[PDB]
């Protein structure tokens, strides 16, 4: 797609993934977070660890990733690699022996309005107090 | 200059005949093109550089059993203004050791680590030991083995086909003694009790 | 296994002209592994080009190699007198056996010139020994193509003559040819008129020289 | 190393070396890649997982005519050590792994000689599938294989072959796994009986398939049954034979059935011991199980 | 500067064994393959076979059964033996240096291989090999008598083996002389003619003598040719 | 290879491997999905997961990677490292260990008409709910669900690989048969979404029967 190629070149010409994606620094990035539990893999009572298969749907708005579809042949939504953009750094506080943050960097869906939906998968090995009474 | 520091003897696997150890592999050499005059740079006499940015010797554990063959932890090197470089990466060595089980659990083992430049011969890169013995100053005590002796030897082999191309290695060997108390308590004493109980039927 | 065929066969070109020699492979020549050699008379072949384009040491810039796959070319930009030799191609890219082409001779081109024809009867000295040789000489002609026929009492001969040709002369650059008819003395005496008839593109019509025994 | 720096700059920067292209004059040509395998040590053969763990060194030899130089022009340099990521490589992988580790472990330098020959001896730890025949266990012998091929290149692009020794008046191919008598020491449980090497070509497969060609190195290995003998078979056989004593026990002892059922319990314990050591396969009942 | 010097008997009889030797100066046999190549008159170059310093040989399939190539490293020599020669083996034989041979590796990995550069840059001077059942014989020399330029000459008939030399007037007459290449007759003997064109006006006043020499028979003939 | 280099330079000038190939907005990429089973490694009942070694077989078309062979020395196909081209983000959705991806990216084969074929290897651990009622005389129904992770059905359309059997391909000679399991059925099916974010799936089913001889001898 020549239109999407040109749009992707334009969007990341002068893009910065370091700063928060707001027009003004006094604004707050609003992130909608949802947890989808796909599988309850294991409940290890001996070591008190729960292994779960999850999707961590995160939605926000990048102010600088916007475009007019009429200028790009009507392209209204694209998929881009998630490593190139600013993301929220969600961490599982009670991680026992797994990964603290997302390590599987799947693509984000970006609308022309700047709305980003990123739905990475994860294996959460969380710590749970197992009452054996 | 190559020196080996043994930090810990992690485990001896008599079944697969593998010794796993934690080591630091100190390597010292001069880099001709990495010299400077400190007076021209504010008196900076030493710097720290990523090891991936410079040439390094390609040291390999020749008798690796199933672990890594070469250094995988590319820590920073200390570079002096004279071009001298010290690089002390950590590693976990899994080395083959022929285990003799004749006197088990009162057995003594002789496990070696043979190190050499994989792709360079002695006519391009020469390796020399730092000391006649491995550095055991930071060795954690083992609850299963006592290291009786340790010694590093350099070997140079010239094949009859190529008389001008020596192939070098440094072999660090450790003579180790098993501590037999666990097997004495858990295995030998019950067997002795059963042996004693065997004869009581005849009374 | 790979057959090499050199197409021009003979190249008659003037000094100062451009020469193009072709070599054709019956099979793909791997890696463009083709060599061109030059061979002067009474000399071994000399390597001119290797790898189909690389000049050998001491080879002037006039020689250039090109081509690929199954079609290869040797080009001489400006021809000098020393460049008139036999040129061979060779392939070495597909394991032994190593095979050459049949060679291509580069001759000098001059103004067409007709032969002067002479006939010589057998000497009395030769007849004393029982044989008779009759010699027909075609002197100083060009191009090389010529035909000689022997007639004995207007009867065309076949099988009993042999030809020899000189190289191109160092100066005029032409060729001479001898044809020798060999008969027994007894057969020689059975006939009266001995004739050689010569055809050449410089002759408006065939030339006959003859004698009566 | 003014001369080696100049030579590397000449080969790679000046001539514009492209490692993504194969070393051929035309696309229709194929690259000859010679392979040999040195078995540094046979780490293990796990029966339950049916997996062979080996330490091997894979000797690759090929020709890259773009890496040719005349040594006299470069200080009589005859060989260069280069990182493997600078040059084109034949992407030989272990096809029959069972853990996802297809590639060599340590990507050592290539040795590039001035005549264009590229020599590469990477070592590797491989975990390969080896189906197990339990019929004569613990007196069993196994047949494992290491199948090497290329997935990034087919028979149209590279031609795999065995190492050809050419030091004598007759050349010959190296049709066996190389074992250094000084650097090799036998596995504690397995002894190598045969160690052939073969170039396998599937006539039915198309030339443009990765499955057309492979080089396979086989290991026929015999178990050394002393451990199983001493620690399982002699106790089990003796305890089983001990049950025949009940016929010589008088009925007045009141201890015949106790002896017999206790022998049965001991055999059950032995069966529990053996159940954890073999796979639960259905081709045959193991000899010890029989 | 590598030089190749050939030697061996060029004159042989049918069913015999041709033997040729090529000696290398300025270099060793270890570094290269070394080949024998034959050129028949009026024919292309034909490769016979090659050998390296270890004695590994390759042969042309058309000559493999009769050709044996050997090497002797002590004298830096390599030799060709061609058995059961016929007239079809009459040719100019050359030795030449082929592809480079290299050693690599150490210990059990020590090996050798040849480079893919088998072109023949250095050649030997060449040895002419003639296979005939004929016997050394001297020529008969007959006048070709002149009948405004005239032609005359000398017929040099029935000799063996090549060569003969012909001059005119002890070498004082060279302008306009043509001495033809010899022809091999079915008898197995060689014949040639030498001719010269001269002004017809000189036929009465100038003497013309052809000087013929055939060293194998010590034939020395001065034949005056006149009308 | 110089002609191949020229063709590679021409093809990848201005080419973005992170952009889905759609000449017009609304165009869908048809991705044909097939599977080759090289080894049924195991079916672990404790962890309830099937371990397999496979080769995927993914076919699509990329209009940007087309050329005229007559203009490029008769070259009509190319082998290109998979990372250099756009790939459909086809993954195993029902993986049990957290690994979604293929074992090795290897290369794609690109024809002159823009057709792209990709056959990457894969070691997969897929969740399989074990039916325990008739163990060890049981049969299992272990599925492998392959789908794009990101692109919806309006962008990438899936279809079963065939050319046509809707089955897992097993090579009769080289297949490593499992000593504890017999393959009864091996079909493949295209699953449409119910009724954008909706996504098709290609499910490869392995119906396998356990061979219970061990349990007959030891229990
Ligand atoms: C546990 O196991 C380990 C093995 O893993 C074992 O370690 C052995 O320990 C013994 C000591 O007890 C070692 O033996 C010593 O080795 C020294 C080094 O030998 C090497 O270097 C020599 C020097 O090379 C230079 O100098 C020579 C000229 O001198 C020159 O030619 C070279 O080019 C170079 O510049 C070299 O000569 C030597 O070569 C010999 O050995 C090899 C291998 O067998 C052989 O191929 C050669 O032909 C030659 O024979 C080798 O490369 C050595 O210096 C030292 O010598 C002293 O002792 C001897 C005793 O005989 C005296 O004669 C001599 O004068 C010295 O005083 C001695 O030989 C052995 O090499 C270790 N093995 C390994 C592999 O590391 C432990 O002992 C074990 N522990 C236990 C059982 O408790
Ligand atoms: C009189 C004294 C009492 C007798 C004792 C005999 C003891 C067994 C001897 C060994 C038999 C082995 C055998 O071939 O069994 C077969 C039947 O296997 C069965 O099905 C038998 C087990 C049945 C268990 C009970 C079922 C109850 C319902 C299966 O054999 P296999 O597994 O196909 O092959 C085994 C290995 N082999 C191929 C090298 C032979
Ligand atoms: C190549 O070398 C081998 C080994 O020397 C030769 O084989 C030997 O030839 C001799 C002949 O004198 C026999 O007596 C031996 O029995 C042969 N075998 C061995 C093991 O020595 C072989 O002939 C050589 N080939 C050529 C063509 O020279
Ligand atoms: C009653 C006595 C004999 C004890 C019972 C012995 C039983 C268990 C038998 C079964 C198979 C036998 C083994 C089979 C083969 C051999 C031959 C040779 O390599 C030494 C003995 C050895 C290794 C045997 C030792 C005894 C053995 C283990
Ligand atoms: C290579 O070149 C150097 C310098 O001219 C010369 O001294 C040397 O002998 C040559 N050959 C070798 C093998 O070193």
């Amino acid at each position: 797609s020549e239109h999407e190629t040109r749009l992707v070149a334009k969007l990341f010409k002068d893009y910065s993934s370091v700063v928060r994606p707001v027009e003004d620094h006094r604004q707050v990035v609003e992130v909608t977070v949802g947890l989808q539990l796909i599988q309850l893999i294991n409940v290890d009572e001996v070591n008190q660890i729960v292994t779960t298969n999850v999707r961590l749907k995160q939605q926000w708005v990048d102010y600088n990733l916007k475009w007019n579809p009429d200028d790009y042949g009507g392209v209204k939504k694209i998929h881009i690699p998630s490593e190139k953009i600013w993301r929220p750094d969600l961490v599982l506080y009670n991680n026992a022996d797994g990964d603290f943050a997302i390590v599987k960097f799947t693509k984000v869906l970006l609308q022309y309005t700047g709305h980003i939906t990123w739905t990475p998968p994860a294996i959460f090995k969380s710590y749970c107090e197992i009452i054996v009474t | 200059t190559v020196g080996l520091q043994l930090i810990q003897l992690i485990n001896v696997d008599e079944v697969n005949q593998i010794v796993t150890t934690n080591v630091r592999l100190k390597q010292q050499w001069v880099d001709y093109n990495l010299k400077w005059n400190p007076d021209d740079y504010g008196g900076v006499k030493k710097i720290h550089i990523p090891s991936e940015k410079i040439w390094r010797p390609d040291l390999v554990l020749y008798n690796n059993a199933d672990g890594d063959f070469a250094i995988v932890k590319f820590t920073k090197v200390l570079l002096q203004y004279t071009g001298h470089i010290t690089w002390t990466p950590p590693a976990i060595f899994k080395s083959y050791c022929e285990i003799i089980v004749t006197h088990f659990p009162f057995d003594e083992q002789n496990c070696s680590m043979k190190l050499g430049t994989w792709t360079y011969d002695g006519s391009v890169v020469a390796i020399n030991p730092e000391s006649d013995q491995p550095d055991l100053s930071n060795f954690m005590e083992s609850g299963e083995w006592v290291i009786k002796e340790s010694r590093g030897w350099k070997h140079s082999v010239t094949y009859s086909c190529c008389p001008d191309t020596p192939y070098l290695d440094i072999t660090y060997h450790f003579v180790m003694q098993r501590l037999p108390l666990y097997f004495i308590v858990n295995v030998i004493i019950p067997c002795l009790l059963f042996s004693f109980l065997t004869g009581l039927v005849f009374y | 296994d790979i057959v090499m065929t050199q197409s021009p066969g003979t190249l008659s070109l003037s000094p100062g002209e451009r020469a193009t020699l072709s070599c054709r492979a019956s099979q793909h020549v791997t890696g463009n592994c083709l060599a061109w050699y030059q061979q002067k008379p009474d000399q071994a072949p000399r390597l001119l080009i290797y790898d189909a384009s690389t000049r050998a040491t001491g080879v002037p810039d006039r020689f250039s190699g090109s081509g690929s796959r199954t079609d290869f070319t040797l080009t001489i930009s400006r021809l000098e007198p020393e460049d008139f030799a036999v040129y061979h191609c060779q392939q070495y890219g597909d394991s032994p056996p190593w095979t050459f082409g049949q060679g291509t001779k580069v001759e000098i081109k001059r103004t067409v010139a007709a032969p002067s024809v002479f006939i010589f009867p057998p000497s009395d000295e030769q007849l004393k020994s029982g044989t008779a040789s009759v010699v027909c000489l075609l002197n100083n002609f060009y191009p090389r193509e010529a035909k000689v026929q022997w007639k004995v009492d207007n009867a065309l001969q076949s099988g009993n003559s042999q030809e020899s040709v000189t190289e191109q002369d160092s100066k005029d650059s032409t060729y001479s040819l001898s044809s020798t008819l060999t008969l027994s003395k007894a057969d020689y005496e059975k006939h009266k008129v001995y004739a050689c008839e010569v055809t050449h593109q410089g002759l408006s019509s065939p030339v006959t020289k003859s004698f009566n025994r | 190393l003014n001369e080696e720096e100049r030579l590397i700059r000449h080969l790679f920067q000046e001539k514009g070396y492209n490692k993504e292209l194969r070393p051929v004059a035309h696309k229709e040509e194929s690259v000859d890649v010679a392979l040999a395998l040195t078995l540094s040590n046979l780490i293990s053969l796990k029966e339950v997982e049916e997996t062979l763990t080996t330490n091997v060194w894979i000797e690759h030899g090929w020709t890259d005519n773009r890496l040719k130089w005349n040594a006299e022009e470069f200080g009589n340099i005859s060989v260069l050590r280069l990182p493997p990521d600078m040059v084109w490589l034949p992407e030989i992988v272990l096809e029959n792994n069972n853990d996802g580790s297809f590639q060599i472990s340590y990507s050592c330098n290539v040795l590039v000689y001035h005549y264009g020959f590229v020599y590469w001896l990477p070592p590797a730890i491989f975990r390969s599938s080896c189906p197990i025949s339990v019929t004569y266990f613990p007196f069993d012998w196994q047949n494992c294989s290491l199948k090497f091929s290329s997935l990034k290149y087919t028979a149209k692009e590279i031609t795999l072959s065995l190492k050809q020794d050419a030091k004598e008046n007759r050349t010959y191919p190296v049709e066996w796994i190389i074992i250094d008598p000084e650097g090799f020491t036998e596995n504690g449980e397995w002894e190598i009986v045969h160690r052939p090497a073969r170039v396998n070509v599937d006539p039915r497969a198309p030339l443009d398939s990765p499955s057309r060609q492979d080089i396979t190195f086989y290991l026929i290995i015999r178990r050394k049954p002393l451990f199983y003998i001493i620690n399982i078979l002699v106790p089990c056989v003796l305890i089983s034979f001990m049950v025949n004593l009940v016929f010589y026990l008088p009925a007045d002892s009141g201890e015949k059935t106790s002896v017999a059922i206790s022998v049965l319990l001991a055999q059950s314990v032995f069966l529990l011991l053996i159940s954890k050591r073999l796979p639960a396969t259905s081709m045959a009942i193991p000899l010890i199980g029989k | 500067e590598v030089q190749l010097v050939q030697w061996g008997a060029g004159l042989l009889k049918p069913s015999e064994t041709l033997s040729l030797t090529c000696t290398v100066f300025g270099g060793s046999l270890r570094a290269n393959y070394w080949s024998w190549i034959r050129q028949a008159p009026g024919k292309g170059l034909e490769w016979i076979g090659e050998i390296n310093h270890n004695g590994h040989t390759n042969y042309n399939p058309s000559l493999k059964s009769r050709a044996t190539i050997s090497v002797d490293t002590s004298k830096n020599q390599f030799s060709l033996r061609l058995s059961s020669v016929t007239a079809a083996d009459t040719a100019l034989y050359y030795c030449a240096r082929g592809s480079r041979f290299f050693y690599y590796g150490a210990g059990i990995y020590y090996n050798a291989r040849r480079d893919r550069d088998n072109y023949f840059d250095p050649w030997g001077q060449g040895t002419l090999v003639t296979v005939s059942s004929a016997s050394t014989k001297g020529p008969s020399v007959f006048p070709l008598a002149p009948s405004g330029t005239a032609a005359l000459g000398c017929l040099v008939k029935d000799y063996f083996p090549e060569p003969v030399t012909v001059s005119w007037n002890s070498g004082a007459l060279t302008s306009g002389v043509h001495t033809f290449p010899a022809v091999l007759q079915s008898s197995g003997l060689y014949s040639l003619s030498s001719v010269v064109t001269v002004p017809s006006s000189s036929l009465g006043t100038q003497t013309y003598i052809c000087n013929v020499n055939h060293k194998p028979s010590n034939t020395k003939v001065d034949k005056k040719v006149e009308p | 290879s110089e002609a191949e280099g020229r063709l590679r330079e021409k093809l990848f000038s201005g080419y973005d491997s992170s952009v889905r190939p759609a000449r017009e907005v609304g165009d869908r990429v048809r991705v044909s999905v097939g599977l080759i089973l090289a080894q049924l490694i195991s079916l672990n009942e404790k962890d309830e997961e099937m371990s397999t070694k496979v080769y995927l077989d993914l076919e699509w078309t990329d209009y940007r990677l087309s050329w005229d062979p007559a203009e490029h020395d008769g070259i009509d196909s190319l082998r290109i490292t998979a990372e250099s081209v756009w790939l459909p983000d086809v993954v195993l959705l029902n993986n049990n260990d957290g690994n979604f991806d293929v074992a090795l990216d290897i290369s794609v084969v690109v024809s002159s008409d823009g057709s792209v074929r990709w056959q990457p290897p894969g070691i997969y651990r897929s969740s399989c709910s074990i039916q325990v009622t008739y163990f060890p005389f049981d049969w299992q129904n272990c599925t492998m669900v392959f789908s794009s992770y990101s692109y919806d059905s309006s962008e990438v359309s899936l279809q079963t690989g065939l050319g046509g059997h809707q089955e897992i391909h097993i090579h009769e000679g080289t297949f490593i048969e499992n000593g504890q399991w017999e393959i009864i059925h091996k079909p493949s099916r295209l699953i449409q979404p119910p009724g954008e974010g909706q996504r098709q799936e290609v499910i490869f089913y392995l119906i396998i029967r356990r061979k219970p001889l061990f349990y007959l001898v030891n229990v």
